[PDB]
């Protein structure tokens, strides 16, 4: 059975976020996800992806920034995959909305944790349609 | 009671099955030898129509830090929320209502569907304040009295 | 034979959009379309992707919208599946262009029809290097 | 063995970019990179991607455009398959910084040569979390 | 004639074949008993040059609602397109005339690739309008004439 | 000297591995008969830390047009940079040092991590310059002299 997971958006103040696994469009199988984390449990190559959804009454162009990134017990430090950053993307004091969108093909071992992480988690809306966090194996 | 067909994935053979009711999903097909079989919803899901579902949808709406549950998840249908008070809805967003400044005052406030909504005073009349309920006054009967300030004695 | 599709943009003025699927770089192998819609015909795993690119001549902020979503008989209702919105996203009165993309993993079932829907559908630009919907059984 | 590449951004002047195959985040496997290209050798679908991360101190919203492209001795003239542009993005003379992400599926023959390429070589971050260009072998 | 080489995958074996003309595109590749066969366009598709394709290229641009063809789709060359009248490229957009306002005129007006081009209207003429044609024209030979005004009786 | 679990991927058998230093990674694990084995990061490689990595981390961090190397890549540590002579750190990015304008003059220059610091030149000072490093100068001891212009005699 495939190895695969889509993580859906959940209301937490935490760094890194923390995702939906069981309802509605989420799907985790053969994979597990611990305290934020997605946990690869067969060496191989996967591919991965992440959008995120930002939104604000009042601009003010504050950074958003975007990453996926990876940690083990090998070595005590993330290592970032993919990242987005948006700086002067809308218009000071107005509405606004936009999305960071990730994806990508990596060869990941057995223990690794992947994890999503984001500057201004005020700013992120958590709808499952919008901001989701998701892999497969090929 | 509406219906919906159904092929048997044993026999092939084409059924008529009936559909489940709001508040269940289909939790056995019917077949040759029984009607079809409806579940209740699980917590935090629902079905709000007649429906041939083989799982109940998720209650997938949540209530912004704006806004306040307007209907509940239920076995029946999906949670809705609306702006909480203080609060208008627009563009998908819960905006703070309006105050009207001095010399203005509200002849209508804010629902949850709309802003606030000001006169210039008229005359005869006056609101000292940035107000989003404060709504214009005569001024006194005892300096003229402007829209913003009240007649002096 | 790889149950797949690549549609491409096309012109109409009906919601959803509809797509090319036969000339120039569309696909679609064991997959149909119908009125707008991907038909799945074998439950499984599936990425679904789409791109559409909104372009004017004068910026005015009208919010942009980017759908995927599915219907069947079973229940008399659109499921959204991804989304994006843009607001406050060119300089108002300037000419602009940006894109959506949408792109992640689903379990679908037989009998599920997929489709795209768009905000301003005067904005979309049909490009069929610039505006697209497909999957591909995993 | 997977037919598979991940390259990552890569400091030259040239259009086609070039890219990393080796190192960090690299990855190429049964596919082969010459002079900014990757070359196809098995006919076959494929899932192509890029994201580019594009930034600068002083907004002008000069406009930026993000190409996947094929070519090969079959015919004298690349093939655009996938293509994002943005303009009016930025408010003019802040510092910003947005990113652009392509990925569809594609049928692919054999001495296939796919390239990426862009409008503003300046404006382009080569930061290898941050812009890539990637396929799989379906 | 321009060639191109091509082994057999029947017996590997290296040949040089010929390559199609435009507006055809190779249908079987040549073997060792025979020449390559070279088929037609269909319709909606295109080969512009000497060619090795198994497939024509698709007439894959398509022209704006203020865009005509400037060529149209043919077996030997993709569709082409033009801002309409009243239009000038720009940015990949198409975009409408500039006019000269009132004491300007059209020195040049707007063709596909340009705008109107205006001028302050010079001493002993002017122009009364907003037109993107309407040029600088002399004053009346009879209060004295502007540049926007004509010269009065 | 800190430690790792190791099942043997031959007998399954749990070990108590040791981990590789900085500048090293993890070669052949431990096994019953042997300690772990430990190799030299390659260059455009490093560890930093105590590790049980099967290869060496990659140097990624380049440095832009605006910065200089500030540590280099080595098997110890992944190089870092700063903004150059003339430039100070800011969200990321490389920004040239302000100039204080006339009548203003530096009260600290310009580092790699801030700018430009200015003040109005005081009473008996002045600045005739557009200058990232001139001073706020006392007049001369001879028109008044501005903030801006010296006293004239
Ligand atoms: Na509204
Ligand atoms: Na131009
Ligand atoms: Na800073």
């Amino acid at each position: 059975l495939r190895k695969v997971a889509h993580l859906t958006g959940k209301s937490s103040r935490s760094m890194p976020l923390e995702w939906e696994h069981e309802l509605g469009l989420a799907l985790l199988s053969g994979v597990k996800y611990k305290k934020g984390g997605l946990v690869i449990n067969e060496t191989g190559l996967y591919f991965v992806y992440s959008k995120v959804y930002f939104r604000g009454q009042s601009c003010n162009n504050l950074p958003l920034s975007h990453k996926v990134y990876m940690r083990n017990s090998k070595y005590p430090q993330d290592l970032v995959m993919m990242e987005g950053k948006m700086m002067s993307y809308c218009t000071t004091g107005q509405m606004w909305a936009r999305s960071s969108y990730l994806g990508a093909v990596f060869n990941l071992t057995s223990a690794d944790h992947l994890y999503v992480n984001v500057s201004e988690l005020s700013l992120v809306n958590f709808e499952e349609s919008q901001t989701f966090f998701g892999l497969y194996k090929l | 009671t509406p219906t919906y067909p159904w092929r048997d994935a044993e026999t092939g053979e084409r059924l008529v099955c009936a559909q489940c009711p709001p508040g269940t999903f289909v939790q056995r097909p019917c077949r040759r030898d029984s009607p079809t079989t409806c579940g209740p919803c699980p917590p935090r899901h629902y079905t709000q129509f007649w429906n041939y579902l083989e799982r109940c949808r998720y209650c997938n709406v949540l209530c912004g830090e704006r806004e306040e549950e307007a209907r509940a998840c239920h076995a029946t249908h999906n949670r809705a929320c609306r702006c909480r008070t203080g609060f208008f809805a627009h563009a998908g967003f819960c905006l703070e209502h309006a105050s009207c400044p001095p010399g203005a005052g509200v002849i209508a406030p804010g629902t949850p569907s709309q802003n606030t909504q000001c006169q210039p005073c008229p005359p005869g009349t006056f609101s000292a304040s940035s107000s989003s309920s404060e709504q214009c006054q005569p001024h006194r009967n005892c300096v003229p009295g402007s829209s913003s300030h009240d007649t002096l004695c």
